[PDB]
C-alpha cells in the first residue's frame, strides 16, 4: 500500500476476489454537489474551478479580425467606444497594468495643465512616499495654461533674423509651411545666451494693461462671464494669458479650451456573484495621477494626460497576479462572448494500474469525486484495492499510521499430510519443526512448517523457512514484518 | 553535435538498459534518458528486485 490508503478490512476477515482493501481520502475545500462541475472529458464544461462564486461580466462581445492592423476592431461596448484590450494571455500581465486606457482622438488636452500646490485639497490624502501623485475624488481646479514656448533653439548663424515680427508659422518647422501662413518667428535671445522663444501665433495686444487691468487682480483672476471691459466680445470666452514673453507687453489673448463633460457616464454593472468567501473581482472607478514632471513629455507633442488607471487591492495576498483567466470568453448555452475574471483552481488526479505480483488491481471508485460546492473536504479519492485470491488478512498493526503492506493467507499457503500419529505432548499448535526431525519413535518430519491442527491420522502445517543468524550481525527487519521476495 | 557523441554502440546499450524505444539516429542526451536514469535510481534504492 504505497500510496497511503488507509485499510478497510481488519485481522481476520474472509475475502473473496473483488472485495476491496483499502482506500483514500484526497480531499479539498468546498466540496459537495458537482452540479455540472465534470472533468476530464466528461461534461461539455470542461475547465473546472471552484464553482462557488462565478465572477462572471457580460455585454463584452468582441471580434477576431485581422484588418486594420493585426487585432484592432470596434468593440460596441456600454459606452459604444473602442476599449484597449491590452490585457491578452502570454502578455505577461501584472496588477494594475496599464489596461484601462481609452481612445483619445479629439479631447486630448494639446497644450494640458501643470501639476500646481496652490489650491490642492486634500481630506485623507497626499503625496508622502510613493501615492501616484495626488489622487483627488472632487477633482482639482488646475488653470490650464496654453503655452506653446519651447526651448527651439534655431541656428541664427546661417538663417538671420531681420524683424521676425509675424510670429504666425514658424522658423525651420519642416520646409515652407511651418504651422500657418508664412511667418517667421523673432528669435527671441538673451545676453550672451538664448531664452524661452514663443512659437504660438499670438495676437497683437499691445494697448493696454496686460497684467494690471480692471480684470487682472490679485494674480489672474480670470472670469469667464464678465469681461475686462462692458460691452466687450463675449462670442466664446474671454480668458487671457497673463505670460507676454518678449516684444513689449503682450497680452496674448488665449481662450481656454476644456473638456465637455456633459454629465456621469453609463457606469458600468459590476456587482456579481460574490457571496463566496467575499472573492470580489471586479475594477474601481480612480484614475490617479501619471504626469508631473517627466513622466509628461515637455515638448510640442502630446499624448493622454491622466492616463486612465484604477488600483487594484481586492483579496490582498493574493492579488500580485490578479490576471484570472483569459481563455476564450463564451456563454454557457449561447457563444456570445464576454470577460471573465474568475480565479483558478486546478484539480489533481492519477491514473489505475491493472494488476501486479507486488500490489493489487486499482480500479476507479464509484465515489462522489465529481463534486465541490461549498463544505471543506471534496473526497474526491478514487484509489481502491482488490484482492486476487482467497484467504484471511494480516498484518495489521497497532502503529499510528505506520500501515504500508497486509498479508493475505490462501489455501495453497497450507500443507496437510497424512504420516501418523503424533501421540507426543510437545506439539501444540504454534510449533515449528525444521526439516527431519524425531518427533516419535518413528516417521521423520519431512518438511519445516508451523504445527496448525494435528490430528489422529492427519496433520496440517503452515509453509515456512527458517534462517540462521549469526551472533554480531546487523538486522534490517523487525520481529513481525512483511518482506518481499528478494528483500535482504 | 561537435563536442558530444554517444554512438550507435551507445544509444543502443542506453536503450536495452533503460527500456526506452528511442529512433537509433539519435545520437545526443535528451530529456527522456536522464528521467528514466533518476528513476531507476529512486527504484534500484527502494529496492525493488527488478
Amino acid at each position: 500500500l504505497l500510496p497511503g490508503a488507509e485499510p478497510t478490512v481488519k485481522n481476520g476477515d474472509r475475502v473473496e476476489v473483488g472485495d476491496v482493501l483499502a482506500e483514500t481520502k484526497l480531499t479539498t475545500e468546498r466540496g459537495g454537489t458537482v452540479r455540472m462541475g465534470e472533468d476530464n472529458g466528461s461534461s461539455t464544461h470542461r475547465e473546472v474551478e471552484i464553482i462557488t462564486a462565478s465572477v462572471v461580466l457580460d455585454t463584452a462581445t468582441v471580434k477576431a479580425e485581422a484588418s486594420q492592423g493585426r487585432e484592432h476592431y470596434v468593440i460596441e461596448t456600454k459606452g459604444g467606444q473602442r476599449f484597449n484590450l491590452l490585457a491578452a494571455p502570454g502578455t505577461k500581465v501584472t496588477t494594475g497594468h496599464v489596461v484601462a486606457e481609452l481612445i483619445d482622438s479629439r479631447y486630448r488636452t494639446q497644450t494640458g495643465g501643470l501639476l500646481k500646490y496652490s489650491g490642492v485639497e486634500i481630506s485623507k490624502k497626499g503625496r508622502a512616499k510613493a501615492k501616484q501623485g495626488y489622487e483627488v475624488t472632487k477633482g482639482g481646479t488646475l488653470l490650464w495654461i496654453p503655452e506653446e514656448t519651447h526651448e527651439v533653439n534655431k541656428d541664427i548663424s546661417l538663417l538671420n533674423v531681420e524683424d521676425g515680427q509675424l510670429v504666425e508659422a514658424g522658423t525651420e518647422v519642416v520646409k515652407d509651411i511651418f504651422c500657418q501662413t508664412t511667418g517667421i518667428v523673432s528669435v527671441t535671445q538673451n545676453n550672451d545666451i538664448l531664452r524661452e522663444i514663443v512659437i504660438k501665433p499670438g495676437d497683437v495686444h499691445v494697448l493696454d494693461d496686460p497684467d494690471t487691468a480692471a480684470k487682472y487682480d490679485e494674480g489672474r483672476l480670470v472670469n469667464a462671464g464678465e469681461e475686462v471691459f462692458p460691452g466687450l466680445t463675449a462670442e466664446q470666452l474671454v480668458w487671457a494669458e497673463a505670460v507676454d514673453g518678449t516684444d513689449g507687453p503682450l497680452l496674448l489673448l488665449r481662450p481656454v479650451q476644456e473638456l465637455v463633460i456633459p454629465d456621469e457616464p453609463p457606469v458600468p454593472s459590476q456587482d456579481s456573484s460574490q457571496e463566496s468567501s467575499s472573492r470580489s473581482i471586479r475594477l474601481r472607478a480612480v484614475q490617479r495621477l501619471q504626469f508631473q514632471d517627466g513622466e509628461r513629455i515637455k515638448s510640442v507633442e502630446g499624448v493622454d494626460l491622466l492616463r486612465t488607471q484604477l488600483v487594484l487591492e481586492s483579496e490582498e495576498g493574493s492579488s500580485q497576479l490578479s490576471a484570472d483567466i483569459e481563455l476564450l470568453p463564451d456563454s454557457k448555452d449561447p457563444e456570445t462572448l464576454r470577460l471573465q475574471l474568475v480565479i483558478i483552481e486546478p484539480v489533481v488526479i492519477r491514473r489505475d494500474v491493472a494488476s501486479d505480483t507486488t500490489h493489487g488491481s486499482t480500479h476507479t471508485e464509484l465515489r462522489v469525486k465529481d463534486g465541490q460546492k461549498v463544505k471543506p473536504g471534496a473526497v474526491i479519492a478514487c484509489t481502491q484495492i482488490q484482492c486476487k485470491e482467497a484467504g484471511v488478512v494480516r498484518g495489521i498493526q497497532e502503529g499510528s499510521e505506520a500501515v504500508r503492506r497486509l498479508l493475505v493467507e490462501r489455501e495453497r499457503d497450507c500443507v496437510t499430510l497424512d504420516l501418523d500419529v503424533t501421540a507426543a505432548t510437545q506439539l501444540q499448535p504454534g510449533s515449528l519443526i525444521v526439516a527431519g526431525t524425531q518427533l516419535v519413535d518413528g516417521i521423520i518430519a519431512p518438511e519445516s512448517g508451523e504445527v496448525r491442527a494435528i490430528a489422529p491420522g492427519q496433520l496440517q502445517l503452515r509453509i515456512a523457512r527458517p534462517y540462521r543468524v549469526s551472533q554480531g550481525a546487523v538486522l534490517h527487519v523487525e520481529d513481525k514484518g512483511l518482506v518481499q521476495r528478494g528483500d535482504n | 553535435p561537435k563536442r558530444y557523441d554517444l554512438g550507435r554502440v551507445g544509444r543502443y546499450k542506453l536503450n536495452k538498459k533503460l527500456g526506452l524505444n528511442v529512433a537509433d539516429t539519435v545520437r545526443t542526451l535528451t530529456s527522456e534518458d536522464i528521467l528514466a536514469a533518476i528513476d531507476y535510481l529512486i527504484n534500484l534504492e527502494l529496492d525493488l528486485g527488478g
